[PDB]
C-alpha cells in the first residue's frame, strides 16, 4: 500500500482557456506544488504566491513543476512524490483570475492519488476543475 | 529673486510682502497662499535638494485581524500581534518596483488585500484613502485607520519627524498655481 | 507677536498692555482676561510644546470601603487600605483605549463603577465631578474626594509638580473667545 | 474525574450596557459561589447592588469581581470550594430587563466540564449561556 | 522504548488570549522550537528571540513551526522529532508579555513526551500554562 | 497536617487611621519550607522562589472568617502576614509564623486581630 | 552675513563682536553664548555638511556581569570578557532601523 510513490497527472486543456478582453485564448501556465501542509496554501492570495515569494509558504514547497497548457492541447506530468511530502497543489497563473471564489487552485491530498491511472484536470477559461473519477 | 527683488522677502521659510515700496502694488491673496504652501512642502519633503523624508510607523491592533502587511517600495511590515515596535520607513526609496500595498489576514477568510497602488506615488495614494485623525497619545502622531472590506479596521500610528511628514503632500491635492501675481482693480 | 507687538508685551507669563504708546486704545477687558487664562494653561499643561503632564496620586480611605480601583488610560491603581504610596501618572497616555474608570467595594456592597468615561478627555471628565480643596499636609497637594453613590467618599490626594497640574483644564468650562479685541 | 477547579470565561459583544445616547460603556459582572440557588433567583435587581454581601447571608463562599470592557473578553479560573453547590453570575447593567429576567445565570455544578469552560455571551443588556461543543 | 519519535501536541486556546488595552482578544502566534540544549533558550529575552535573530541560539534551533491560535479555537501539532534533538520549546509572541516571571515560554524535555497522547498546552491571556497529565 | 484549619477573629475596630475609622484588611497566607526569607523581608518589598502557596482573605470589619486551605507536605512553617496602615516593623506584629507542629488540626486555630496588631491566641 | 555684516566676525570657529563700529550697540550676552554654542556643535558633529561623526568605544569590565551587548543602529558590540578592543562606531548611520539598546 506504500506505492503511491510515483505521481501521474494528465492535464487536459480545453479550446478556450485564460481568455483576454477580446476573447482570444492564451496559453496559461500551471504551477504544480508539493507541500507538507495545506493550511498555508489555502491562506495565500494570487499576488503573494506567484509575484514575489515567501519564506514559510516557501518553507513548505518541496517540489515544484511548470507546464505550458497550449490551448486545446494537453500535458502529461510524471514526477516522483517525495516521502516527507503529504500534499499536492496545482495552481494556474490566470490572466483574470477569480479571487473571491478561489477557483484557480485545487488541493489534491495524498490519500486521493490513484497509483497508476492519472487524474484528469480540466481548465475552461479561468477555472481549475478537478474532474471526478 | 530675479523679478520681485524689491517687493518679496524670503523670511524664514515663507515669503512675505515687503512693507517698503508697496505703494499701490497689491498681491493676489491666493498667490501668497500658494507659494507659502509650495515653500512648506519644500521644507518637509524636499529638504536635502531632492525628494526624501523619513517617517516612522508603529502598527496597531484590531478586533479579529491576525496579520496586516504593509509593503512600501520593498520595505515590509508584517505584524502578527506581537509587542509593537517602530519601523522607520523612507519615501521615496530608489528600489526596483516602487509601490504600496496592504493585505490583511482575517480570522474568517484568507488574505484579501485592501489596495495595490504601484508607482512612485503609491504611498501618497494610500494615505489619501485613510481615515486619519490627530493622535493625542503620541506626539507628533497621527493615528491612521484604513477601513478594509468586511467591516474590519486596520490601525496604524504614524509618527513624523518634522512638520507633517508624508501627510504634508496632501496639501497638493487639487492645487493650482494662480494665474495672476498682482491684482488690478 | 505679529500684529500687536507694539502695544502688548509678554512680561513673565502675562500679557500686559503698554501705558505709553496707547492712545487711548481700549482693549476689550475680557480679551485681556481671555489670553491671560490661555497663557496660564500653556505653562502647566502644555509645557513641552505638546499636550502632556505628570501628576502623582496617593489614595485615601473612608468609612466602609474595602477596595477602590482607579484605571486611567491603562494606568492601574488598586487600593485595599494598605500603606499609601504615590504612583506617578501620565496624561494623555499612548494607548488604543483612552479613558478612565472608577470602582469601589464597600463593606456592604460589592463593585460598583462610579463612571467609565471613554475618550482622550476622560480623566478630565473624572476630575470634574470631585470636590477639591488644598490638602494642607503636602504642597502642592489637592484633596480629591469623589462622592459616589451609597454616600461614600472615595478619597484621593493629588500632588502636582508645578502649579495646579491637571485640574487647570477645567478653566475652559464655558470658555468664550472675545469676538472683538478693540472697540 | 471531578469538577475540582472552576473554568469560566465571558465574551461580550460590541454593544453592551448601552446608555441613552447609544454609547456602549463597560459593564461589571460578579461571580458567586453558592449553596442553594433560591435566595439569588428570588431576590431582585436593585438589592443586589448593596445587599449583595448581605442578602446572600451564608450562601456566599468565594466571590470574584471581574470587569468587562465592551467588545472585550475575560477568562477566570478560580478554585472551586467543594461545599459550593451553585455558581452565581450577576451582571449589573445600567438598565435591566427584570421582566424576562435575563441578567443572570445559575450554572449547576454538574454542568461544568472539567477542562473545556463555558462561554457567557453578553449581547445588548442580556446574558446568555452558550451550548457546549468540543473535539 | 525508542519510539518517542513522533511528536504529538494539542494546544487549546481559551476565550481570552493576548488581550490589548481595550480587552479585545487577539490571535496570538505560538512558535514551536526544537533544541539541542536548554541553557541558551532559558537565557534569552523576549526581544532577542523573535525580533532579529541569533547565531548560537540559532545554532541550537533545528526544527521550528508556527501556528495561529484563533481565540477560543485550537490547533493540532504533529511533527517528527529529530534524533539529535533532545529538547522541545514552545514560545508565544504575546502583545504584553510578562518578562519578569517568564511565563511566556515552557521547556518540554524529551523524556517528558508521551508517545501517543498529545500534551495539552493552554493559554489564558498572557501565560503559557503547561497542563499536568 | 493534611489540610489547614484557621479562623481569623477580626475586631470591631481594625486598621484605624488617626481619625480612628475601622478599615478592612487584606491578609496574605504563605506556606514556608524555610524561614530564612519570609522572616528576613521587610513590609514593603514583601508585597512588591521560597513562596509555596498564597491565599488572600479580606477581613470584613467587625466580622471574621474561617480559613481552610490545602496544605503541602513541604510546608515546614506557616507565615501569615496582613497589610496594615501603620506597619510596626520594629515590633513585627503584622505577621505570625506557625510551625507545622503547632497545628492542632481538627479544631481550627484562632488568631484575633485588633487595630493594627495580629495576635496568635494561646492554644 | 546679510544683516550683521559689520558688527559680527566669523573668527576661527566662534563669532566675536567687531570692536570697531560698536559705539553704543551692545549684544545680548546670552546671544553670543548661544551662537558660539551652535557653531561649536557645528564643528564637531556637522563637519562635512551633514550629520556624521566617528567615536570609538572600548568595553569595560564589571563585578559579576558575563556579557554586555550594546547595539547602535545595527552595529553590535558583544563583550564576553575577552581582551578588550576598540570598536569604531559612527552616528547616524543610514541603516534600516536606527536605535540604541543595552542588554
Amino acid at each position: 500500500y506504500r506505492q503511491i510513490k510515483t505521481l501521474h497527472l494528465d492535464i487536459r486543456a480545453r479550446e478556450a482557456i485564460n481568455t483576454s478582453a477580446a476573447g482570444i485564448p492564451l496559453s496559461v501556465v500551471v504551477r504544480i506544488y508539493q507541500l507538507k501542509d495545506n493550511r498555508s496554501f489555502d491562506s495565500a492570495d494570487y499576488q503573494a504566491l506567484f509575484t514575489g515569494d515567501n519564506e514559510i509558504l516557501a518553507g513548505d514547497i518541496i517540489a515544484q513543476k511548470d507546464v505550458w497548457l497550449q490551448p486545446g492541447g494537453s500535458v502529461a506530468v510524471d514526477m516522483p512524490l517525495d516521502d516527507a511530502a503529504k500534499f499536492t497543489g496545482v495552481a494556474a497563473m490566470f490572466l483574470e483570475p477569480d479571487q473571491k471564489k478561489n477557483t484557480w487552485r485545487v488541493v489534491l491530498g495524498r490519500d486521493e492519488l490513484e497509483p497508476d491511472t492519472p487524474r484528469l484536470i480540466e481548465v475552461s477559461g479561468n477555472t481549475l476543475t478537478l474532474l471526478p473519477v | 529673486q530675479n523679478n520681485l527683488s524689491g517687493v518679496l522677502h524670503r523670511e524664514g521659510s515663507r515669503w512675505v510682502p515687503d512693507t517698503i515700496n508697496t505703494r499701490g502694488l497689491t498681491f493676489n491673496p491666493a498667490f501668497l497662499k500658494a507659494i507659502n504652501t509650495l515653500s512648506e512642502i519644500a521644507d518637509v519633503a524636499f529638504t536635502t535638494g531632492n525628494a526624501g523624508l523619513h517617517f516612522e510607523l508603529r502598527p496597531g491592533t484590531a478586533a479579529g485581524v491576525m496579520q496586516t502587511t504593509l509593503i512600501t517600495d520593498n520595505q515590509k511590515l508584517i505584524y502578527v500581534n506581537q509587542m509593537p515596535v517602530w519601523k522607520r520607513f523612507t519615501w521615496p526609496a530608489d528600489t526596483e518596483a516602487p509601490g504600496a500595498s496592504l493585505s490583511w489576514v482575517s480570522t474568517q477568510a484568507g488574505t484579501r488585500q485592501y489596495a495595490d497602488l504601484p508607482g512612485s506615488w503609491g504611498l501618497i495614494r494610500l494615505l489619501e484613502m485613510a481615515r486619519r485623525k490627530a493622535a493625542p497619545g503620541v506626539a507628533s502622531g497621527w493615528s491612521l485607520s484604513w477601513q478594509a472590506q468586511d467591516g474590519r479596521m486596520l490601525n496604524y500610528t504614524l509618527r513624523t519627524e518634522a512638520g507633517e511628514g508624508p501627510l504634508v503632500l496632501l496639501k497638493l491635492r487639487n492645487f493650482v498655481l494662480p494665474e495672476t501675481v498682482f491684482e488690478l482693480s
